[PDB]
């Protein structure tokens, strides 16, 4: 955990659970918006991707 | 900080937000927006030029030193072929 | 996974997400009979001893 | 002289413990033959350590 | 791109679903009904608008 960064970049391979576990701020994003904890690709990807 | 108004008495707002503009403002959302803007902004030289110039000049001078030493070797050591120095 | 519809629960209309609106198994008001901790959010909940 | 720069790139840069001298690694001497030729990247010593580590890795193969 | 990823999630702001994302939760028998908001988009089988 100390040496890793989570990268959601696809509508697959973007599991909210892993990203929220690895970083604090993504977990804050998930807890403030629990409806985003879906897995059907509706989880917001960064605007770049 | 406060606002100075010509009318001393305010009006109660009526009708839809698509005919007169109004700055509605819960305090929590404004504080959250300001914090979010603060984090967003930060989340999105000449000394280097001096380093580059120093390294370029030193590379040139070092290439010169290597070439000078090599030429001195090719002269001095291979001059021994003819027994020039006794 | 069976509890709430993941096709339709993509959004919120209050503090609560739709998944909490559609099934009581999701919302923060139904507590389990046995608790080892207190829950993360207690917006409209007060606890009495 | 060369004492300063080699002491620097061993103990100051590489943070390598004092008991690891030039004698305990010939490959270390062959590498400082290269390292001191450039005076940059000394702020990120981790690069020098990773280079030395991977060099000693490749030097220790069986084939 | 990689290092910047956490900074997007630091902002507690949910994002709008795209029209294409919304179109995928209308079940087959009522994709043709008036309640299908996105229908004005669906002009062409091969193309998205």
């Amino acid at each position: 955990i100390e040496y890793s960064l989570p990268v959601p970049f696809h509508r697959f391979y973007s599991n909210p659970t892993i990203c929220a576990a690895l970083s604090d701020d993504i977990k804050r994003y998930v807890t403030e918006f629990p409806h985003y904890h879906r897995h059907d690709g509706g989880f917001p990807l960064p605007t770049a991707f | 900080s406060l606002l100075h108004t010509f009318w001393r008495l305010p009006v109660a707002v009526f009708f839809e937000p698509h005919e007169e503009n109004v700055l509605r403002c819960p305090e929590r959302v404004l504080r959250r927006l300001l914090e979010d803007a603060a984090v967003t902004m930060r989340g999105g030289d000449r000394v280097r030029k001096r380093y580059l110039r120093q390294e370029l000049r030193d590379l040139g001078h070092r290439v010169q030193t290597y070439c000078e030493d090599l030429e001195g070797r090719v002269s001095e050591a291979e001059a021994l072929l003819n027994q020039q120095c006794e | 996974r069976i509890s709430a519809l993941p096709g339709l629960n993509n959004g919120q209309l209050a503090e609560e997400p739709l998944s909490a609106y559609v099934n009581a198994l999701h919302d923060h008001r139904l507590w389990p009979p046995f608790v080892t901790h207190l829950p993360r959010n207690m917006e409209g909940v007060q606890v009495v001893a | 002289k060369r004492d300063e720069k080699h002491r620097h790139v061993v103990n100051v840069v590489l943070e390598l413990p004092t008991e690891i001298s030039e004698a305990t690694h010939p490959v270390l001497a062959t590498m400082l033959s290269k390292y001191t030729r450039m005076s940059s990247l000394f702020n990120d010593k981790c690069a020098f350590k990773l280079d030395l580590l991977r060099m000693v890795a490749v030097s220790r193969t069986r084939r | 791109a990689a290092r910047r990823i956490p900074h997007f999630y630091r902002v507690r702001r949910e994002v709008p679903r795209t029209v294409n994302e919304m179109k995928q939760d209308f079940v087959v028998t009522d994709f043709y009904k008036v309640g299908n908001i996105t229908l004005y988009t669906e002009l062409h089988p091969f193309f998205d608008f």
